[PDB]
């Protein structure tokens, strides 16, 4: 939709990355963001984060590059549907609360129990989590 | 064995941690916890991670099938 407050919004989230000014955030730029917010990420995990974001190659990330990567939207409903059937047991559509909670707090990213309450509590009514209703809030 | 149970569950948690990060007052900001108090600074950078981990979690979840 070719937003405009978002470009002042974006031009600002870029600054807080490119400590330099030089116009382009490098892996070390990004570890340093995340290392300050009590994160300790590996090279792997920031030249993944770069790589997916570095449109031509360059092994950085400049402003419109950035920009591209910010204004992405949510297609991907497919494959977020389809990461829920890993865990759907049944193949009715439904996740266990129970089995949901141990899947996201031990696996992978490792949500938090209020976290995971959030998406129990958004899901319906018996424990039977409804993840059609996630990818659709999602998206 | 089946390398998808990992990858398929951090697809899954990275969006939604992406898409919780929208409410300022979601349980998601509460895992910082190195910040004593979360600025608008912190919110700015940390929307930028998040997005970034989103979509490395979605490219492992399409290499491991
Ligand atoms: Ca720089
Ligand atoms: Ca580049």
């Amino acid at each position: 939709q070719l937003t405009e407050e978002q470009i002042a919004e974006f031009k600002e989230a870029f600054s807080l990355f490119d400590k330099d000014g030089d116009g382009t955030i490098t892996t070390k730029e990004l570890g340093t963001v995340m290392r300050s917010l009590g994160q300790n990420p590996t090279e792997a995990e920031l030249q993944d984060m770069i790589n997916e974001v570095d449109a031509d190659g360059n092994g950085t990330i400049d402003f419109p590059e950035f920009l591209t990567m910010m204004a992405r939207k949510m297609d991907s409903e497919e494959e977020i549907r389809e990461a829920f059937r890993v865990f759907d047991k049944d193949g009715n559509g439904y996740i266990s609360a129970a089995e949901l909670r141990h899947v996201m707090t031990n696996l992978g990213e490792k949500l938090t129990d209020e976290e995971v309450d959030e998406m129990i509590r958004e899901a319906d009514g018996d424990g039977q989590v409804n993840y059609e209703e996630l990818v659709q809030m999602m998206t | 064995f089946n390398r998808q149970i990992p990858a398929a569950a951090s697809l899954i948690q990275t969006a939604w941690r992406c898409y919780a990060a929208e409410n300022p007052d979601s349980s998601t900001w509460k895992i910082y916890i190195r910040i004593s108090q979360l600025r608008e600074h912190h919110r700015a950078t940390i929307k930028v991670i998040r997005r970034m981990q989103y979509f490395v979690a979605k490219k492992k979840f399409q290499q491991a099938r």
